[PDB]
């Protein structure tokens, strides 16, 4: 069939065209191993219809993308009716799962934003080609992995909902990235690392004289990660090292660097890994002094081999799914239809893009509240800037369309939360409030987004207006 | 302010409430800027009228119910406007 042929050669003239680097000369065997990396996929299945070659995959660039797709869409390899319909159902029948599409994508997973590389240093995870940059999220990473091409088996594409969201669109990824060419792997440090195990950190700590500019190894388990806290210029997150079993003493680490950021994804919980070159940091209002990152400090694992020596809530951790969406707004969700989540007093503003109905979310260090009252029954899990939330699996339904109509009004929640710093009955009440006064002003009276506009100088909100006698 | 009899109402998307507004302490309401303003009230009366037009032969059948022919009901809302807090529509 010359239909193969005439594929495979504009396959190659796209390689040629938008995959060649434009900084060495273009190494003609680039095509071939790309097409034997394509072909050696598409058969490690086992579950190709007679052809050695996917003849209904065809390459798209990520501008392309961008330009012809208008709605959300799911393209994975080797993905036939009987795959496409077990994922369906473990999707879940009531829902319904994303359209099925036949495209090939390749391009490199960088943590730098855009040509503006250091100008938006916010550690988010981004894939990079020649047309242009889009976002995308990883359940797990390793550090040897960016700067390098792979190849995209399995990915979906979801494009902004309402016309007034400035945001172009995100990625989703399910299975591992497979790389295209043999990178090129340096080996790790051959002498034996020593390091210092939770207790005698916490022993050097208890000396306070005897840390003036030293720079140290510390290793030990991940107890505890916070949130990324986001300020006008500085992302700084904290990791606690204890050791485990029994986890009582731990020391503190805080994260600084701008490039190192992108640990955030990596780190998880349980595992004990080594940091390198850590030295002593001194925090303004605080006694006590937490160890510092230094900018040529590398992240390792604990690898044996050559490491050698009125009421009150009641934190847990919790396990479990998103099943319904309440206030997408206001981050009230559903949890497992018997429980409410509350991400107000964090900061999602990431999390809205990719979480949804059908995600399985692992929280750490949560708060468990009962009987908040004020038109409200059901528990309400809300995590606090100590813990962090983390994401297990994507979701594979449609998102919602009357979103786009009825949805948008962040500002003034997360103003509320963090400017006039309400308590959690009084925003649920204030939420509460809000959606009755729109039911019965909006929207031959106001439009929704007038309602609900952010409270700017100048222009305030009538919504926080009518509320303010209540609040005050 | 109705362009049809002349009576002031309180309107939303749900329906309409006929309402007497009245200035402080004994004072009518006269400033005619406030058609169109948006009235939020914390302490008003409900007031309801009832007529009947019954048929009752004495005092023995009060409680029998076959003697009520006709009923009917007239609700408006009455509160002071300096109680209350007015705030303006910004039309775009």
């Amino acid at each position: 069939p010359s239909s193969e042929q005439a594929w495979l050669e504009d396959a190659q003239v796209f390689i040629q065209k938008t995959l060649c680097p434009a900084v060495k000369e273009p190494n003609v065997q680039l095509t071939p191993l790309v097409i034997d990396c394509v072909k050696t996929v598409w058969l490690s299945q086992g579950r190709n219809q007679g052809s050695t070659l996917p003849l209904s995959y065809s390459f798209v660039s990520v501008q392309d993308l961008k330009t012809h797709q208008r709605l959300p869409c799911c393209s994975h390899l080797s993905w036939s009716s009987s795959a496409y319909q077990a994922w369906a159902q473990e999707a879940g029948p009531n829902g319904n799962p994303l359209p099925r599409e036949q495209l090939l994508l390749l391009g490199t997973l960088t943590d730098l934003s855009a040509d503006l590389e250091q100008e938006c240093r916010n550690g988010s995870l981004y894939v990079r080609d020649n047309t242009g940059v889009l976002s995308c999220e990883l359940i797990d990473l390793d550090l040897s992995w960016l700067g390098h091409l792979f190849l995209f088996p399995r990915w979906s594409y979801l494009p902004p909902a309402r016309w007034n969201s400035s945001g172009e669109g995100h990625l989703e990824l399910w299975d591992a990235p497979v790389p295209v060419f043999p990178l090129t792997i340096s080996p790790g440090p051959v002498t034996p690392i020593p390091v210092l195990y939770p207790e005698s950190a916490s022993c050097l700590l208890r000396l306070r004289n005897k840390l003036r500019g030293v720079q140290r190894n510390l290793a030990g388990s991940l107890v505890r990660l916070s949130a990324l806290v986001k300020s006008k210029q500085k992302a700084y997150f904290i990791l606690s090292l204890g050791r485990s079993h029994p986890a009582v003493t731990h020391v503190s680490i805080i994260v600084q660097v701008p490039a190192q950021l992108v640990w955030h994804r990596a780190l998880r919980p349980g595992t004990a890994y080594v940091l390198t070159e850590l030295r002593v940091s001194k925090i303004r209002g605080q006694r006590q002094h937490v160890w510092m990152t230094s900018q040529s400090s590398r992240l390792l694992l604990l690898k044996p081999e050559c490491v050698q020596e009125v009421r009150y809530s009641r934190l847990l951790s919790y396990s479990g799914a998103v099943t319904g969406v309440l206030n997408e707004p206001a981050g009230l969700y559903e949890l497992d239809g018997q429980l409410g989540l509350c991400l107000a007093y964090q900061q999602f503003r990431g999390l809205r893009r990719v979480m949804r109905p059908g995600v399985c979310l692992q929280l750490q260090d949560v708060h468990l509240l009962q009987s908040v009252g004020g038109g409200t029954r059901r528990p309400v899990l809300a995590p606090c800037l100590r813990g962090a939330v983390l994401l297990q699996s994507f979701s594979r339904q449609k998102p919602g369309a009357h979103s786009s109509r009825q949805a948008y009004g962040a500002s003034l929640y997360e103003q509320l939360v963090w400017e006039r710093q309400l308590g959690l009955p009084l925003y649920l009440w204030a939420t509460k409030a809000l959606e009755e006064l729109a039911c019965k002003l909006c929207p031959h009276v106001l439009r929704h987004h007038q309602f609900l506009q952010h409270s700017s100088p100048g222009s305030p909100s009538l919504g926080l207006q009518l509320l303010a006698p209540t609040l005050d | 302010a109705s362009s049809h009899k002349g009576c002031l109402q309180l309107r939303d998307q749900s329906g309409s409430l006929p309402c007497l507004l009245l200035a402080k302490h004994s004072q009518p309401l006269s400033d005619p800027r406030l058609i169109g303003c948006l009235v939020r009230a914390e302490r008003f009366q409900l007031i309801v009228e009832r007529d009947v037009r019954s048929s009752f032969p004495s005092w023995k059948e009060l409680s029998m119910p076959g003697f009520i022919q006709k009923q009917q009901a007239r609700v408006y809302v009455q509160f002071f406007l300096a109680d209350a807090l007015i705030l303006p529509v910004p039309r775009p």
